[PDB]
């Protein structure tokens, strides 16, 4: 996929104009530099590949993290699963409308020590639960609970000191492409809150330990990781400008286009 | 030649002498539904002289100090005969529209328009918290309008009217990257669009969602001398090409 | 028993890896795609789309409109200037919050050349003419009509055709350029100068106004993929 | 889980019935058991509702004074009424709501 | 199977999903003229637009 | 395996009524839609893969999970394999009566300290052996026994900071499908017991620590997860609706067919 | 050994029983007429049942 | 002494996973199938089967 | 790639001298030891394969390593991709003038308890995180912070206890080759620093801690390593004889030619 | 599941090794190739240049 | 794909990138005359050089 | 970063304005937010400039007497003009600036 070479230029003197032009008709001009100078033949070997849709989003990262402490009683922790809440995710997918993709989630978890009370701790490797809940099945509510275990929900069992675990998602939506932005209400009668869509729900995840209260508490940490693959991304859209400052709405505060300078002519 | 066009379609007819040329969505024509595509069970109705014809909108003033107006586009044509009432038996429907504005002024006035159609228009509200309500988001064939100055935070449920953001939080210099056009009194007199069916379903319903909007922005203000008109008028003519419709049921 | 051995390399999470992964719902069936208009098939699609360039900013309209616009009044002496700016798109703060500027603050090198459409948005009985010149760099921003004519220039008339673009060439020693402000691989200047006035008949104003654009040639190209500066967070929402 | 409108301000006059609104719709994922709480800070709890059963006595100052409107609570009401309007009754209240894996809050202003 | 690099390579795959297969990463293809020229009547560069 | 399509209709009105039937005879009808008003070709592209029984049944659940105590005499967990002690998997097998499967027994294996008085505690890594019994063979009685070691019987050996074991187990059954339910005794005199085969005994599963008590008690706990695979099912059943109370009988207390509403036509 | 997914993938039996093989999943086949009509005499739709 | 590399995702129990399994008992003969009638082959062969639909709840 | 080898000669008498010549002309002799006196036919068998630039040039060496405490604000270690820091693969990469290569960065990465106070302190594997940046990204300024998760630098993630991590990067210059040297400033008015080119930037790498502060403060280490490969040299240089001084400049002290001897015949 | 058995020297890091390795910016375009007169092959091209003998130290 | 060493082994290209291939370590090539006569009129050894 | 030259002498003579220059470049990597400082060890700091504001009230012996000089800090100067020069000024001055992840020094030694 390279791109476009350019060609060798004489000094013409003719009726034919290439550089006046309007752009009342919404056309953007499709002129080469070989018509208002005089250029050489350049043999050009770029490429265009990393500017691609596939090299431009495949990339991982961090989405959420949250901790939950095993010496607690409703120690685990919930997340409905959103683009959302991150900023430096949010601005690449709005630069779509519709996107279409399947996911890589990847899981990286941490664990640390509390300030225990007990005499000459010492506790084996832990085990973690990473449950995946659909939208709609029945979820848990304590730790200690048989709702965890007798489910045919798809979990992950992972246990410290090894690789990070990692499971794919299949594009799961009702209608063809996820909708970045949805103008209008979901209730016929119109009304109640704005921007509210149930075309992109994924689902929850529950993340608990396996493990019971040995001697010493310990407070763990899990990030979750994107990867969108196989990606098609439908009518682009400009970059958001203003800082986001909710996870639904798309509100804002306004400011100016950029910083000024001081003097039109300063450069 | 090449500047006048004539375009007709069921029993109206917008000519223009001074025109540019015609902009054409994202490179393709609005064609029927085809089968495929589809997902109703039953048998669509196709009024198609009833519905594919030039209806007009109100005018609104060009001042010297504006700012700028939107409509959302399948929602002003809800009291536009025989389209506001196929809109209300039915339960889906899709559409393409054919959007066509126009302005005069003489040898003697400066000026110019934007003319963009955006998709899925999200705005913003003015307080952080909560969703501007449908009262003053959209009028039944009346333009909403921007301001100069940023919206208070003592209403409660007001969409923000900074021009310069586009009421969206984007920047508005970026916002030629959808089909646009120019009005510029200078060499141009007339604007025009024509908008396939852009959803991520093919069909939707057309109370509860409005999937296009139609943007003008001045960006060079009206201005002339003293004994020229000071009343300049915009405005808008919109006609639904190749219109179909599903699911019949009670009036709402 | 194959005997294997394992490479250094092994039980990492690296953030950019291609591998396989087992699936969590098997014999999943997709919903089928749909012939939606306006595909977007390469990011090389939304540099070739005009954006306009806030060069007017001057700490009073930048929150305005009045930002867009360049005052092109009817002058009294000849051989004066109406704006100027380095070419750094990426670096400068005219360029940088455009529709080429925002996709370059994702790369780290670009290349190729720049078109820089005008547009003269004034009355109709009112002619004039301009000149737009880009100087490459190694000397300063030009002083006078005199020294920048030198450079490469188009002569701009408005009649009924009100549109001129100046594509800047691709004249550097490298193959590419950073996109953060450096010194050695800086692009010159862009500057515009009167040719004659704006002359204007009687009862008409005189201030017009002029618009300008950005955008990328057919052979425009990046590399090396990072993040951007302009979004910070302190939170989660 | 999310409310209609998340703060307001409600001028009403002495003596008269305050009508708090607090209305919302239900995500897919949501399907825990119900619960609603209503606060005041002119943190003090004014009504429950969790376990289908009502409890109302907690609040000294109101005591038989508020009541819930709708008989239908699992289908997006959790509007109360208040009921004899005095001026000690001046304060920001807090309609918490929470079904799992949901929360939403809603600060409604009230002055008299 | 086997394909070219950016000499060649070889890919196999293993899992019997769809949504299990590694990143493409080599579709290359590009048409910029429905963003550049979206319009109905055609456009020369050398002849006056009007 | 796609769906069938759907034809395109005219206004008909003649002697064929498809509408009008009878079902006295036991016979559900075969209308499609394309006869009760008009419709349009539409070109279906779903797909029937997930129904299948491959699909609803080869997912792992929970099953049983027993705690044993390293510092103690008969410190180890017994238990005899079968399916009815859970119950979002015992509904699942209930849908059809005769079942024929192989399956994929896996273990998740935790442990935990006690409150142990000892100073300065430190264990290395641990092992655990969980032995499988066909039905018939010597069963260990105290953890400290030569019955444990010196047997064919298949045991696992796993240590502690690894991927969870897993061993496969064939179709072991003397009919040719298990029977999920057994109306009648297991006497020739019918005394006794009412439900009790002897056509689905997979045996039991003997599970125990090989270290010593060296300084602190551990107290470990085991899950049981079952993977039905190359299933074959027969005579299918209408699903439970009372909850269940024992493992051998189907016993319950009575209750009311769904949950009410205020009247015939409130919606 | 080799055959299409939900492209192409390729799986190798390395065991040598039957219960160790991996899942099927692919048993596309259906049959619903031994549950909706088991009647003997044959019924059509158009005309009337009795 | 073929070289490896660990992806990301080994040494996990994925509850849904496609992974063969050594056997427990090897050379076993399973007894061998009946042609029982009323094969279920698609959970799309049961909800083709009517039902009486309790449409008149009430409370009592 | 064998050598060249040695024919066989005769006692000469005539006009034709090999040895005589003029080293004038910048030639240098092209002599063979056929010429001067008599040799046999030897076979010869040695070959130059080691003397290649693709084996003196592939072998890892340390180019950095920093320290970085647990329990601090601020710790963290930053380190802009260099060469000319370490001297045994500085005066390796001065042989030759232009360069052109690709990278295999290799970490190895060390822990050490810090003298804590708190009482029996028991931690779990920890994890690091070293990010690259490009030049230009936005860097963190502490270690909590966002900008370290939500990014699309390339980042890789470890754990303690299995093989160093290992990542590639390619040729990631503007010229055609690195540039060892830069005889001219880099301001076009000519003031300013002497030697700083702007054509082997490679960028940063930030690398954390990933755990939290549980009991007691942990010390790491961690060390870098290159792998040039698919080397292509250019334009050779000599030798570099004095110290370096500083890594930016190739300032220095004068020193002699070599170390002396006694007297010019002394052997 | 392809039974596997990991031979001794796997886990470590050689500072010689010949091994492959997962690139970090997936597909890179270099700057193409120049003719750079003076290509150096081989380190034996270097010793074929004369060098003077600096046979006269005598510590003065 | 199959080549000698210093018999014969096999080298497989796995990942889709030219940056991540092993090592070469067998260009054997080389040309001293362009460091050892450099120069315009050829030389030769028996005749004298000037 | 780098400075033009990091140490240098420099003689002035009393009752004149001293003029100790400190200019830079910026490698592409410097992306983080600005520090300039400013030394004296006769390791007391004389002057400030962190978040875009000047401190500049530190040692009480030069109250009111060094000033930064350009007005375009962001660009390379860093030079500040001591006024009123006295015997007692002796000693090294120390421009520290520090743009992340880059650091550098210039000593520079004044005498009258």
């Amino acid at each position: 996929a390279r791109v476009a070479d350019t060609i060798s230029s004489r000094p013409t003197n003719s009726e034919s104009i290439p550089a006046l032009t309007a752009a009342e008709t919404g056309h953007t001009s499709q002129v080469v530099p070989s018509d208002t100078m005089q250029t050489r033949h350049v043999k050009n070997y770029h490429s265009r590949s990393e500017s691609s849709i596939e090299n431009f989003l495949c990339r991982s990262a961090c989405v959420y993290y949250a901790t939950y402490t095993n010496n607690s009683k409703k120690g685990f922790a919930e997340w409905v699963i959103n683009t959302r809440q991150v900023a430096q995710l949010r601005r690449k997918l709005e630069l779509f409308t519709y996107l279409r993709f399947d996911l890589e989630l990847t899981f990286v978890i941490t664990s640390a020590q509390q300030p225990s009370t007990a005499s000459s701790v010492d506790a084996p490797v832990q085990t973690h639960q990473i449950m995946y809940v659909p939208p709609g099945g029945p979820v848990p509510t304590k730790v200690k609970d048989y709702a965890w275990q007798t489910s045919t929900n798809p979990s992950v069992f992972w246990t410290e000191g090894n690789a990070p675990p990692r499971m794919s998602i299949p594009f799961i939506s009702i209608g063809n492409a996820y909708s970045c932005f949805y103008d209008g209400w979901t209730q016929f009668s119109r009304n109640g809150v704005y921007g509210i869509n149930t075309l992109n729900n994924m689902g929850t995840l529950y993340m608990r330990h396996v493990n019971e209260a040995g001697q010493g508490p310990i407070k763990s940490t899990v990030r979750i990781y994107f990867k969108p693959k196989h990606v098609k991304a439908w009518v682009p859209r400009p970059p958001r400008l203003c800082q986001y400052e909710k996870q639904k709405n798309v509100n804002f505060s306004p400011i100016g286009v950029t910083t000024s300078r001081t003097d039109i002519i300063t450069t | 030649s090449d500047r006048v066009r004539s375009i007709t379609l069921g029993n109206s007819t917008i000519t223009t002498q001074e025109c540019a040329n015609v902009v054409v969505g994202y490179g393709v024509w609005p064609e029927y539904l085809k089968d495929n595509e589809a997902t109703a069970e039953d048998q669509p109705t196709q009024p198609d002289v009833a519905t594919c014809r030039f209806y007009t909108l109100e005018s609104v003033q060009w001042m010297k100090n504006s700012a700028g107006w939107w409509w959302k586009l399948p929602d002003a044509l809800s009291q536009m005969g025989l389209f506001g009432q196929n809109m209300q038996y039915h339960y889906l429907g899709r559409t393409g529209y054919t959007i066509h504005v126009q302005c005069n002024a003489s040898k003697f006035h400066q000026g110019c328009l934007l003319v963009v159609c955006v998709p899925e228009a999200e705005m913003g509200c003015s307080n952080l918290n909560n969703t501007p309500e449908f009262s003053e988001l959209s009028g039944g064939d009346s333009a909403r309008m921007f301001t100069d100055t940023q919206v208070g935070e003592s209403n409660a449920k007001k969409v923000q009217t900074a021009v310069w953001n586009a009421g969206m939080g984007v920047g508005v210099g970026n916002l030629t990257i959808f089909p646009h056009q120019w009005i510029n009194l200078r060499t141009n007199n007339s604007a025009t669009l024509v908008m396939p069916y852009i959803n991520s379903v093919p069909m939707d319903n057309m109370f509860r969602h409005n999937n296009l909007t139609l943007m003008i922005i001045p960006f060079v203000p009206l201005n002339y001398s003293e004994g020229s008109s000071p009343y300049v008028p915009i405005t808008v003519t919109i006609a639904p090409m190749c219109a179909e419709y599903n699911g019949l049921r009670l009036a709402s | 028993g194959l005997p294997v051995m394992t490479t250094p390399g092994s039980t990492q999470f690296l953030t950019s890896d291609d591998f396989q992964s087992p699936s969590a719902m098997p014999q999943f069936d997709v919903t089928p795609e749909m012939q939606i208009p306006g595909r977007v098939n390469n990011l090389m699609e939304i540099a070739e789309v005009d954006s306009v360039v806030p060069v007017n900013n001057t700490e009073d309209n930048v929150s305005s409109l009045k930002a867009y616009q360049i005052p092109v009044q009817s002058n009294s002496d000849n051989g004066k200037q109406v704006f100027g700016f380095p070419l750094q798109p990426g670096a400068n703060n005219v360029l940088n919050r455009t529709l080429l500027g925002e996709i370059l603050n994702y790369y780290t090198h670009w290349s190729g050349s720049i078109k820089l459409t005008f547009m003269f948005c004034g009355s109709a009985m009112a002619t004039g003419k301009f000149l737009l010149a880009y100087s490459p760099p190694g000397a300063g921003v030009p002083k006078n009509r005199k020294d920048a004519m030198l450079g490469t220039h188009v002569i701009w008339d408005v009649g009924l055709q009100s549109s001129c673009v100046l594509c800047v060439p691709w004249i550097s020693q490298t193959h590419y350029r950073y996109v953060v402000e450096d010194e050695y691989t800086a692009a010159g200047y862009v500057t515009c100068w009167y040719q004659t006035n704006i002359v204007v008949p009687a009862d008409v104003q005189s201030s017009c106004d002029i618009l300008c654009f950005v955008s990328a040639c057919n052979d425009f190209s990046v590399r090396m993929l990072k993040d951007t500066p302009f979004i910070r967070q302190d939170t989660f929402y | 889980l999310s409310i209609t409108t998340p703060e307001e301000m409600i001028e009403k006059a002495k003596g008269e019935t305050a009508y708090l609104p607090c209305k919302f719709t239900l995500s897919p994922e949501d399907q825990g058991p119900l619960d609603i709480e209503w606060l005041i800070s002119p943190d003090q709890v004014i009504i429950l509702y969790s376990g289908d059963k009502i409890y109302d006595d907690y609040y000294p100052d109101l005591k038989g004074r508020v009541h819930f409107t709708s008989n239908d609570l699992k289908s997006g009401d959790a509007s109360i009424n208040v009921t004899n309007l005095q001026l000690s009754d001046i304060g920001t209240y807090q309609c918490k709501v929470k079904k799992a894996p949901g929360v939403a809050n809603k600060k409604i202003h009230l002055v008299v | 199977q086997v394909s070219t690099q950016k000499i060649h390579y070889t890919n196999i795959n293993y899992y019997k999903d769809a949504a299990s297969n590694s990143a493409n990463r080599q579709d290359f293809t590009q048409d910029p003229g429905k963003f550049t020229e979206p319009v109905k009547d055609i456009m020369v560069k050398t002849m006056p637009a009007l």
